[PDB]
DNA sequence: CGGGAAAATCTCTAGCA
DNA sequence: ACTGCTAGAGATTTTCCCG
DNA sequence: CGGGAAAATCTCTAGCA
DNA sequence: ACTGCTAGAGATTTTCCCG
C-alpha cells in the first residue's frame, strides 16, 4: 500500500489561488477526489479546487524524483 | 439586501441598481425587474 | 458637520464630485462622503479590477470559430493542455460544428464543451451531437469573450503560426493542418517543458493512473476519523487531511484522532 | 554537436520551431538553439514588453478631437496637471482647431503641444498659429494612439463626466463647459490630493517660484569644483552635485574639493 | 517649537507682522501663526468683471480678473443671453470664479446668465473695466493687421495682453499675476480648513480646563488657553470632540 | 543510493527484471537501471496504417494505429491522392506518428502524398487492418440508423470503437490504451535524449582513469568504469567533455 | 543665502525612473535646472529629467513641513 | 551593426530587418531601405 | 567560501472581432 | 447559477562550477 | 507596549476610434 | 531624433489612538 502511496506522492499539481492569476509551483499531489486536490506546496497543505488544478507526472522526472 | 449596477451586452450605458441573487469567484447573477442576467465581475459594482 | 452632510448632498446632486473633494470640501470624513457617494445611482460607472480563472478541468475543451482570408475556420483547444485542433469548414453553420465536435468526441476523450453563444455552438444540431456523446455543454456570458480566454489566445497564436508557412502550401486547408502541427509538436513550452502533445498525452495519462491509484487506495485505507465521524484522507507526520459531509478540511495531529 | 545544429536548421527551415523545442529535440543548450531562432526572418514577430513614458514637462500640452454625439469637441490637457480645457467646435478643420489653440496660448503659459497626426493639428494654419504664439509642436509617432496616452485618457474620463451631466443641459455645449468645471474644479485626486485646476495653479506658481529661488543662488553660489573644473550646484553633509560640460553628475565628499 | 513662539508673538506686539512672514520666519506651523495674529485686537481673489465692447460691428466679451488684470475676451456672434451664459461657464470651467460683477446690461440679467451663475455656484452684483477695455481695443488696433478676421485678432491681444505686457510693481505679467493670487487663495483656503477642522476640538492638559486645539504634531500639541499659547507632550494632554 | 545499485544488479544477474521495475522498486535514477540493463548480453509506437474502404458508394480513409488498435476513419469525397495527403497531415498533427505502412494502392503512392510525408517527416512502407476494417464496418451497420447522412455514422462508430468497446487484458479502451502507450513512448524519448547528453561526459575520479557519467545528483555522482558501477562525492571527481 | 537655500528645499517633486512605470513618492527638490532636476529621496541623490518630474508646493503643508 | 524588426503602420505583418540609426528610452529610429521611420520599441525586435 | 556563466524565474505587452 | 490567456522578450534572481 | 480603526498605499482593469 | 495614462474599487500595509 504504501508502495501507492507514495507513487501517487510523486505526480505533480500546478494550482492557482482565488484571486491570484499566476500559475503556483510544482507542489506534491496528495490525494486527488472528484471535485477537489489536497495537494502539499513548500510544506504547507492546501486544498485546491478540481478546476484550478493542472495535474501531470514531469516526464521530466528522468534525472530526479 | 445587496445592490448591483453592471453592464450587460455592447451597451456602455450602465444600469441599475439589481438585486444580487448569487455572487460567485468570476460573475455574479442578478436580478433586475424580474430579469435573471449573469455579468460577469469586471462589469459590476457590488453595494 | 450635518449641515457639512446637507450641503455636500446639494452640490453632489449638481457637480457629482467623487468622495475626495466632498470630503476636502465640506470637511466630511472618509466614510460619510464613501456613504453619499455610494448612494447616487449616475456615479456608479467602473465594476471590479480582477479576472476570474476559466474552467481549466482536464476534460473540458474550448470551440471557437475564426475567420482567416475569407474562410472559415473551426478551432478547439484542450485547456488544460493547449493541444489544438483545427479544420476549415465550409459554412460556420450547425451541421459543420456538430460534425466537427464528434469527430473531436470520437478522437479525445472529450467531457465537456465551452464556447462563445455563437449560432453554431447554440444551435440544436451540436446540442443533439453533444447528447449523444454525453457531452456537456457551458456557454459563456454573452458579449464577454475573455470568458473563453484560452480559445480566442490560441486563435491568435494559430494564426501567427499560419502566418509563417501560409506560402508554404498552394490552399488554406493545408495550412491549417501544418499550423496544427507545429503549434501540437514542433513549439515547446508551458508547464513541463513540455509541446501541447506530449502535455495532453501526460494529462490524460495522469488523469487515469491518478484515478486507478486513488481508487485502489480509498478501497484498502479505511479508516473513520474524529476531531463527527468524517473520512479519512491522508495523515502524514504533522497533519490530517478529512472530508466532512462534502466538505474538505485539513486539520493538523491535534484536534483529531484516527480509529 | 555540430551535425544538431545542421538538423536544427534543416528542421526549423520547415516548421519555425521555438528555441525550446530545437534544445530538446537536438540536444542543443539555449544559446545555440536562441542563435537559431534569432536569425529566421519569419520567427521575429513580437516586439519588446515595455511601455515609454510620455513627456509630462510643466509647459506642454496634448490635443486631441473627440467625436460625441455627432459633433466634434477638441480637448486639450495640461500634462504635469490634468487641467483640461474643452470647445465643440463646429468641424474638425485647421482652422478650428488653430483657433482654440490660440485661445488656449492666451490663456496659460503654453511652450509645447503635442498631437496626433490628425490633419486637423499638422495643418498649416496650427503651425501658423504656433509660430506666432512661440509654441513648439511635437507630433506623435503615426498611427500609435498610446503616445497621446494623457490625453486620450482625458478623453474618456470627460466623456464619463458628460454621462454624468448630459441630462442637465439643453445642448451638448454647455454638458461639456459643465463637464469641463467637474474635472477642474470638483473632482480631486491625483497626486497632491488636489483637483485639476488647483493642481495646475500650483504646478505653475512653483515652477515660476523655482526658476527664480534658483536663478538667485545661481547668482550668488559660485564656487568651482575639482573632483576638471565643473560648476557647484548642491553640496550638504556628504555629497555634492557637479555640472560637468553638460553632464550632471553626483559624487560623494571623498573624491571632490570645492574652491 | 517652543523658542519660536514667544519670540513670534513678541515680534508681532513690536510691530505686528503678518502670519505668513511669522510662519516663514520661525518655521512655525501656520494655524499657530494665525492665532497669534487673533491674538491683537488691531491686527478677493475671485472678482470678475464682465462686460460687451463693440468693434468693427461685432460684440466681444471681456472679462478681467479685477485683483490681476488678467484678461479674457471673446467674439460672441450676438449680444444675447445664451451667449453670454455660455461663454461664463467656460469661465467658470477654466478659472476658479465665485463672483461676477457686470455693468447691469441687458444681457446679464437674463434668466440663463442667472441660471449659469446659479449652477457654477456664482454670486452676481450689479471702475478697472474701462480702462482694460481700452487697452484691449488699443491692442487690437496694433496687431489687427497680422490676422485677417476678428476673433483671431482678439485671441491674439488677449495673448499679447496677458503674457507679453509686464509691469506693476515687479514687472510680472498678467498672467505670473494671477496664478500667484490664486495660488496664495488656495493657501489660504486650506488654511481654512484646516483651522475649521481643529476648531471643534478641545483638549485637557497636564489637572487642567478646557482649552483650544491648536495644532497637534508627533509627540507634541500646540494648545490656547486663556489667549496664551503653550505647548504640551502628547501623554500629557487627551483630545475629545464638541 | 548506494545500497539500492548492487541489490538491482543483483536481482537482474537473479532474473533480468526490466529496468522500469529497477527504478520503481530501489528509487534508483534511470540512466543508473539502463545502464545496469546494458551491463548483461542477454538483455514502433508510431507505425500507424492506413487504407482505404468503399462503403454505400463513399470511400472512407481508415488509420489503425497498429500497437494500440486506436482507429480513426473519415469519408472523403475521392480515392485521389490530394485528399490522402490532406488526411495524413491531420492525423501528423493530431498524433505522434513516426511512420505509415500502406498497402501499396493507386494513391497512398502518389507525389503529393510523398511530398505531405516528407514535410511531417513520416516515413513510408509498402495484418491488423483488416480485423480493424471489418469491425468497423460492423459497428458502422450497427449504429447506422441513429444518424441521417453516413459521415456522422462513421464519426459515432469511430466514437464507440474507441471509447465504448473495452477488451483486451485489463479491460481497458482503445483511447486509454493508446494515451498509455504514447506516454510510455514520451517517457523512452526523454530518456533517450539524457542518455545522448550524458554520453559525450567523462569524469575522472579519486588518482584514477577515465569514466563514464552516468548521473550527477546534488553532491553525488554516479559512474561506470570497467562494467562496474560506483559512487563517489561530487568534489572526489572533475568532470570534463569530449 | 541659506534661507532660499530652505526655501528651494521646501518644495515636492513626484518622479519617475527609466522602466517604472508608477509614481515614486514626494522627493525634496534640492536643485533645478534647465534640463535636469537634482532630487533627495530617502536621503539618497538622484538626477531625474526635467521631463520626468512634476514639482509641486503641496498646499497641504499647513499642518507639517 | 544591429538589427530592427518592425511594425509601421496598421499593418499587422512584420518587416524587415532594418539597420537601427538611434534607439531612445521608448522609440527608436531605424532605416528601411532608404526610409527613415520612427517606431515605438513595444513594435521593434532589436538583435 | 566566491565571482562569473548559466539556468530559472519574474514582469508585461499584443492579440484573441 | 461563473470566470483571461498564451508566448516571447528582456530584466532580475537563484543555481552551478570550479579557483 | 498592543489590538482595532482608520488612513495610506498597492494592484489592476476599462476606455481612450 | 521618442515614449500610456487616469480613476476608482478592492486588497493589503502602515499609522493612530487610547487601554
Ligand atoms: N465578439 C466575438 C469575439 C471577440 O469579441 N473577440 C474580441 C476579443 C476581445 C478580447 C478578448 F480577450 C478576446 C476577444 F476575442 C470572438 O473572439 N469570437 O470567437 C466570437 N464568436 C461569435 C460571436 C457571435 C456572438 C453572437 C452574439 C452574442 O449572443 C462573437 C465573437
Ligand atoms: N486612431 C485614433 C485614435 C485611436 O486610435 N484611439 C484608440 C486608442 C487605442 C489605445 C489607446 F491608448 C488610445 C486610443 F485612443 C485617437 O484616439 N485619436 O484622437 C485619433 N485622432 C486622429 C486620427 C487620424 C490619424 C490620421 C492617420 C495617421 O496619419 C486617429 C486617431
Ligand atoms: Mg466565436
Ligand atoms: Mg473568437
Ligand atoms: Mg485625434
Ligand atoms: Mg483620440
Ligand atoms: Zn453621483
Ligand atoms: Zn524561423
Ligand atoms: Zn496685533
Ligand atoms: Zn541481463
Amino acid at each position: 500500500l504504501q508502495k501507492q502511496i507514495t507513487k501517487i506522492q510523486n505526480f505533480r499539481v500546478y494550482y492557482r489561488d482565488s484571486r491570484d492569476p499566476v500559475w503556483k509551483g510544482p507542489a506534491k499531489l496528495l490525494w486527488k477526489g472528484e471535485g477537489a486536490v489536497v495537494i502539499q506546496d513548500n510544506s504547507d497543505i492546501k486544498v485546491v479546487p478540481r478546476r484550478k488544478a493542472k495535474i501531470i507526472r514531469d516526464y521530466g522526472k528522468q534525472m530526479a524524483g | 439586501n445587496f445592490r448591483v449596477y453592471y453592464r450587460d451586452s455592447r451597451d456602455p450605458v450602465w444600469k441599475g441598481p439589481a438585486k444580487l441573487l448569487w455572487k460567485g469567484e468570476g460573475a455574479v447573477v442578478i436580478q433586475d425587474n424580474s430579469d435573471i442576467k449573469v455579468v460577469p465581475r469586471r462589469k459590476a459594482k457590488i453595494i | 458637520f450635518l449641515d457639512g452632510i446637507d450641503k455636500a448632498q446639494e452640490e453632489h446632486e449638481k457637480y457629482h464630485s467623487n468622495w475626495r473633494a466632498m470630503a476636502s470640501d465640506f470637511n466630511l470624513p472618509p466614510v460619510v462622503a464613501k456613504e453619499i457617494v455610494a448612494s447616487c445611482d449616475k456615479c456608479q460607472l467602473k465594476g471590479e479590477a480582477m479576472h476570474g480563472q476559466v474552467d481549466c478541468s482536464p476534460g473540458i475543451w474550448q470551440l471557437d470559430c475564426t475567420h482567416l482570408e475569407g474562410k472559415v475556420i473551426l478551432v478547439a483547444v484542450h485547456v488544460a493542455s493547449g493541444y489544438i485542433e483545427a479544420e476549415v469548414i465550409p459554412a460556420e453553420t450547425g451541421q459543420e460544428t456538430a460534425y466537427f465536435l464528434l469527430k473531436l468526441a470520437g478522437r479525445w476523450p472529450v467531457k465537456t464543451v465551452h464556447t462563445d453563444n455563437g449560432s453554431n455552438f447554440t444551435s440544436t444540431t451540436v446540442k443533439a451531437a453533444c447528447w449523444w456523446a454525453g457531452i456537456k455543454q457551458e456557454f459563456g456570458i454573452p458579449y464577454n469573450p475573455q470568458s473563453q480566454g484560452v480559445i480566442e489566445s490560441m486563435n491568435k497564436e494559430l494564426k501567427k503560426i499560419i502566418g509563417q508557412v501560409r506560402d508554404q502550401a498552394e490552399h488554406l486547408k493545408t495550412a491549417v493542418q501544418m499550423a496544427v502541427f507545429i503549434h501540437n509538436f514542433k513549439r515547446k513550452g508551458g508547464i513541463g517543458g513540455y509541446s501541447a502533445g506530449e502535455r495532453i498525452v501526460d494529462i490524460i495519462a495522469t488523469d487515469i493512473q491518478t484515478k486507478e491509484l486513488q481508487k485502489q487506495i480509498t478501497k484498502i485505507q479505511n479508516f473513520r476519523v474524529y476531531y463527527g465521524p468524517a473520512k479519512l484522507l491522508w495523515k502524514g507526520e504533522g497533519a490530517v487531511v478529512i472530508q466532512d459531509n462534502s466538505d474538505i478540511k485539513v486539520v493538523p495531529r491535534r484536534k483529531a484522532k484516527i480509529i
